[PDB]
RNA sequence: CUGGGUUUGACAUGCACAGGACGCCGGCAGAGAUGUCGGUUCCCUUGUGGCCUGUGUGCAGGUGGUGCAUGGCUGUCGUCAGCUCGUGUCGUGAGAUGUUGGGUUAAGUCCCGCAACGAGCGCAACCCUUGUCUCAUGUUGCCAGCACGUUAUGGUGGGGACUCGUGAGAGACUGCCGGGGUCAACUCGGAGGAAGGUGGGGAUGACGUCAAGUCAUCAUGCCCCUUAUGUCCAGGGCUUCACACAUGCUACAAUGGCCGGUACAAAGGGCUGCGAUGCCGUGAGGUGGAGCGAAUCCUUUCAAAGCCGGUCUCAGUUCGGAUCGGGGUCUGCAACUCGACCCCGUGAAGUCGGAGUCGCUAGUAAUCGCAGAUCAGCAACGCUGCGGUGAAUACGUUCCCG
């Protein structure tokens, strides 16, 4: 995992977006794309459509998945058996 | 002074004779403390017991390279060349004792192709 | 993969490297800047025959030595060539780059110069036997050479089959060291494709 | 040896026994070269036989090689295009080989809980003619016996 | 008999049509088959005349046996293939039945390599 | 290789020149004492911002004419390949065939 | 006061021969020499693969030999130095002047 | 691959029209490409040159196809000893002879014969390394004899004595002796020598074969795309897993595991790199930076197997380490897919492996550690080298393969 001092990584992108979202107290859907960006303790209510790949998918965080990444909530590759 | 050298497969052994007792110096290091393996002290006493000369000369010998059996090696054709030094007219009893004779055995240069010097990688025909 | 090159086999015995200056943070730039050089004198100049290209450095100035067999057309009379080619050379980033012209003694006992001729011939209209046979005739009448080869292969004569062919008079002991085997090889323009010549020229040994 | 037989290597005397024999067991029980831990081995051996005993253990190692050495030995043999089972005359250096392989082998599968152990223990029965190496001679030579029929060719 | 088939490009069809040729293989076989390799391949240039290339792979209990062959379209290398296959393996045989004539026989009749030498007293006959 | 890529890595040196000269190293020596109040001077995001470009993780040693990106030698920026041929011609000082 | 005078050439003769004539203008100057004190040479390898593609098996070797040479005078009077800095050599020997 | 942009294009050079800016430096929007906004603005010299703008126009650009159109490079039979030519002779001719026969050799190596006489490419030699010695040679390398040393040692003044480093040279040539030999090649043994019979190992690969491999190192004929099969960007993939094959590593233990002490290498690398002493952590590591372009400093003064001592006592165990849970370090813009390492815990299969099959003849196999390239980091147990310890066996070509 990440070094302990350089601190939680989240882009920029999305963090304004959810700092403009947050501020108003109501949460609608947010379009993401940046899968490597950890869950802070901001998102606990707002949802994310996380890339895929090829889609959006819907991720409404809670306290359990924080200190995640979104990348961990939208699973790539797509296996149903032989 | 008389001075020697002995090689053996990367190990070099300078060897300084004096007519002392069987004191073994060997970088300030008996010959118990150094060598303590027995076949490596017959190989090391050989040429002395061969020229029967035991315990009738102090020897000082400077170490390095190679590990301990090729240190052995190479010290005990140090003292063949200091005995030859000394007494010239002892070289048939070490000659033909083989004591007189540098091994030219060395380690095989490592080839491509092959995981060591002559060791092939498998090969599967199925 | 059969033969290695003649001039790598005996690069520290019999030849001579191309380049001579010593460089060891700058290396990598002085190998970039050579290779330059070397590639805008192959492309600039091929009307006469340029048989080798020397680069000799020290510090600012860089001393270049070509060999050609037509010294008089890569020079200018009232130095225009040479004007050219000193200016395009400082955009090269050489600092201060000089040159000598020079002149081979025989052009027909140089492998290179004989290979480009063949290939010339070659490319217009000539039948490979004929070029081949008339290097080598040409080549033996010099005195000091002791064996040619020369070999050519591709589409020859515009066929559809790739073919190797090859004439050796003479002596040509490549397995030996000593002996200094001159090297050509250079490719002919065809319409119908790509003819690559090569030529291996013995003139006697030379013991050091 | 397509083209002729190769030369033997002389190994030297040992030491502390000053007999060949020593020397060819710790050759034989060497593994990966650690020499020191054979000779180790082999010098433990020798000195629990003589303690068990009370005499000398080269004595003793000697009488169990001769229990062990085999005589005859069976190879197969093609002629005329059919192979069969032809029993053999050993040379003295392959019978000693032989014993003396036996004997590490035998050995290293006892249970004495140590090879110095087993190996004494196997050299001891050997000596009495009770060893394992004792019966597997018994079955080369009862073979060697069984197949005589074939012993002209 | 399993075999495992490793076609390339397009060859539809081809893989299963090998499999079910190359499988009836193994009662002609007269030791057990290890393993069964089989490689489809076809050739870029249209002008060949015979794009399609077919190889095979048996491993007849550590006995090699291998063959390849050429066709316009798949079905047909297969085929081809299959009848090479068979014949190699008719050649492989090297049971009883396969070398009972190739065993020397009589006492003086014929001589092979492997014959009996005769056996011959140390005086001359007279 | 391609010409683009060629030219492509030459951009990503000039810029690698003119940014991680100072700007991507001063964040970088910010960082490294925990001592240095780096959370609220966001020298992370402050680097974050600058181009990704800036940074020598995304250069590759490419063979100075060829374009080979593998296989290439620090001593002479040049390919296996190219190495080969001209230390056989006798263009590079010093070098020639081993023998041990 | 005395200075190091070092050499490093890829070629043999090419030092050994500046060496010589160095040795010889400095003598001609008038000063102590030590003479031409030899040096460790210096081997760099490289393994390179023949072919293009494939074939890892097949490799070729390559080194580069480096000659260091070692030249240290005494009583440095200007007429040596002024020798010193008015020399010619081969441009495969480089001096450092120390 | 999905999606978002772009077209004289991401990048060249030439014909034109308009210029004084191109270009940067910051703000905003966007995932970014990119778009927009704010600030700075060419030197020639009167004809225009360098820059780009657009408009264009030739054109660029293709890791697009065909290695059965090719060059170049390479593998392989095979380092096997063979492959040919000129003249002559025989035959209607394809062709033969020479190149076959006897002997001999690692060898078409050589000798004797011979309708053949010679020659060329091959063999061998010339090159590198290694084993012995001589001369030269003393720093960063040695230190035997001398002095200063303080525990820290060639550490220091000094010295060529011995190593060592690197230059030159000598030395193995059946040179000599004895015996077989056609008195010929060649062969067996002995002396001398460091080395004896191409000393050991390298580099070197004949004519060709297999339309062997490579249009993805590169080049290239022809065909095809050109608002795209070119080109820019973000995300993903190349790491997917019911299986099969192949090459390796670790084991299944006492010739061993663990703990403590302790001895010996070679080779190689290092400038925005190696990085020491010290301090802080348990440990990856952190802080810090001595000295080093390096026979000097760092890689520790360099190893591990080894030796000594203690413990374990034949068990799925103090074996084995997979898998998994938690906690961290480092590199990098960023370790989710998908890095390495560290700590605590977890403790799977595995009891020496069927048919079958592989490598190796001596410093070899087996085993142990070290280094390098690529490289910000690493999937490295891979590859290329280096040294330590170091065996067994070869009766002999009937069988298997070439």
């Amino acid at each position: 995992p990440r070094s302990l001092k350089k601190g939680p990584f989240v882009d920029d992108h999305l963090l304004k977006k959810v700092d403009v979202q947050n501020e108003k107290n109501t949460k609608q859907v947010i379009k993401t794309w940046s899968r490597r960006s950890t869950i802070i303790p901001d998102f606990i209510g707002h949802t994310f459509a996380v890339h895929d790949g090829r889609k959006h998918v819907p991720v409404f965080v809670t306290e359990a998945m924080v200190g995640h990444k979104l990348g961990e909530f939208a699973p790539t590759r797509t296996f149903k058996g032989h | 002074p008389i001075q020697t050298v002995g090689r053996r497969k990367e190990a070099v052994v300078r060897v300084r004779l004096v007519p002392g007792t069987g004191q073994f110096n060997l970088d300030g290091r008996t010959l118990e403390n150094y060598f303590p393996n027995k076949v490596h002290q017959q190989l090391i006493k050989a040429p002395l017991v061969t020229v029967d000369r035991v315990d009738q000369f102090d020897i000082y010998a400077h170490l390095d390279g190679g590990g301990p059996s090729g240190q052995a090696g190479a010290l005990r054709l140090a003292i063949a060349r200091a005995l030859i030094l000394v007494q010239p007219e002892d070289r048939p009893a070490l000659k033909k004792a083989g004591f007189l004779t540098r091994d030219p055995r060395a380690i095989e240069r490592k080839k491509y192709g092959l995981k060591k010097a002559r060791k092939a990688p498998q090969y599967s025909k199925r | 993969g059969q033969k290695i090159n003649p001039h790598g086999f005996r690069l520290g015995i019999t030849t001579e490297w191309k380049s001579r200056w010593y460089a060891d943070k700058q290396y990598k730039d002085y190998v970039k800047e050579d290779v330059a050089i070397r590639k805008l004198l192959a492309t600039g100049l091929e009307r006469a025959g340029i048989a080798d290209v020397e680069i000799e450095r020290t510090r600012d100035r860089v001393r270049v030595d070509i060999h050609t067999a037509r010294p008089g057309i890569v020079i200018g009379r009232r130095g225009t060539e040479a004007d050219r080619i000193r200016a395009d050379l400082e955009k090269l980033t050489g600092k201060q780059v000089q040159l000598n012209i020079l002149e081979v003694k025989n052009p027909e006992s140089q492998a290179q110069l004989v290979a480009q001729g063949v290939a010339e011939q070659l490319s217009n209209r000539v039948a490979f036997r004929r070029a081949m046979r008339k290097a080598i005739q040409s080549a033996m009448r010099q005195p000091n050479v002791k064996g040619i080869r020369v070999q050519c292969s591709g589409r020859l004569g515009g066929a559809e089959m790739s073919r190797s062919e090859f004439y050796r008079e003479g002596r040509v002991p490549l397995h030996t060291l000593r002996a200094d085997i001159d090297y050509g090889l250079y490719e002919a323009k065809t319409t119908f494709g790509r003819i690559g010549v090569k030529v291996w020229i013995y003139k006697g040994d030379i013991v050091g | 040896p397509r083209k002729g037989p190769a030369p033997k290597r002389p190994l030297v005397n040992d030491p502390v026994y000053g007999s060949q024999l020593v020397t060819q067991l710790v050759n034989k029980v060497l593994l990966e070269g650690k020499k020191s831990l054979a000779e180790r081995i082999v010098y433990g051996a020798l000195e629990q036989a003589r303690e068990k005993t009370g005499t000398d253990p080269v004595v003793t190692l000697k009488r169990a090689l001769d229990n062990v050495k085999p005589a005859l030995e069976v190879r197969s043999r093609r002629v005329g295009g059919a192979t069969y089972q032809v029993p053999v005359e050993v040379r003295p250096d392959r019978s000693t080989t032989l014993a003396l392989r036996w004997l590490v082998n035998f050995s290293r599968q006892r249970r004495e809980k140590t090879m110095v152990e087993r190996l004494a223990n196997e050299i001891l029965d050997a000596s009495n003619g009770l060893g394992a190496s004792v019966k597997r001679r018994e079955d080369t030579h009862k073979m060697a016996e069984a197949n005589r029929a074939f012993a002209h060719y | 008999m399993d075999v495992d088939v490793s076609t390339d490009g397009e060859l539809p069809g081809a893989a299963e049509y090998a499999r079910e040729k190359i499988g009836r293989l193994s009662r002609r076989a007269h030791r057990p088959v290890l393993h069964a390799r089989v490689r489809l391949t076809r050739h870029g240039d249209p002008a060949v005349e015979r794009p399609v290339i077919a190889q095979a792979n048996l491993d007849v209990n550590g006995r090699q046996v291998r063959a390849q062959v050429e066709g316009v379209n798949a079905r047909e290398a297969v085929d081809r293939l299959e009848a090479r296959l068979r014949s190699r393996l008719e050649r492989i045989a090297e049971h009883w039945e396969a070398r009972r004539g190739g065993v020397p026989a009589e006492a003086g009749r014929e001589w092979r390599h492997e014959s009996e030498p005769a056996r011959r007293p140390g005086y001359f006959p007279r | 290789a391609k010409k683009s890529k060629i030219v492509k890595n030459e951009q990503r040196r000039e810029l690698v020149q003119r940014y991680a000269e100072r700007r991507a190293e001063l964040k970088r020596t910010i960082r490294d004492p925990a001592s240095s109040p780096e959370r609220r001077a966001a020298a992370v995001s402050a680097l974050q911002r600058l181009p990704r470009d800036s940074s020598p993780v995304r250069l590759r040693n490419r063979d100075v004419v060829d374009g080979r990106p593998r296989g290439h030698l620090r001593k002479f920026g040049l390919s296996r390949v190219r190495v080969r041929e001209m230390a056989h011609r006798g263009e590079l000082p010093g070098v020639r065939k081993a023998s041990w | 006061q005395k200075i190091r005078i070092r050499l490093k050439a890829y070629d043999h003769e090419a030092i050994d021969a500046s060496a010589r004539k160095i040795v010889e203008t400095v003598t001609r100057t008038g000063a102590s020499v030590v003479g031409p004190v030899p040096l460790p040479t210096e081997k760099n390898v490289y393994c390179v693969i023949r072919s293009p593609h494939k074939y890892k098996d097949s490799r070729e070797h390559f080194e580069m030999r480096t000659h260091k040479r070692l030249i240290d005078i005494l009583d440095p009077t200007p007429k040596t130095v002024d020798a010193l800095m008015r020399i010619d050599l081969p441009a495969s020997v480089d001096v450092n002047i120390q």
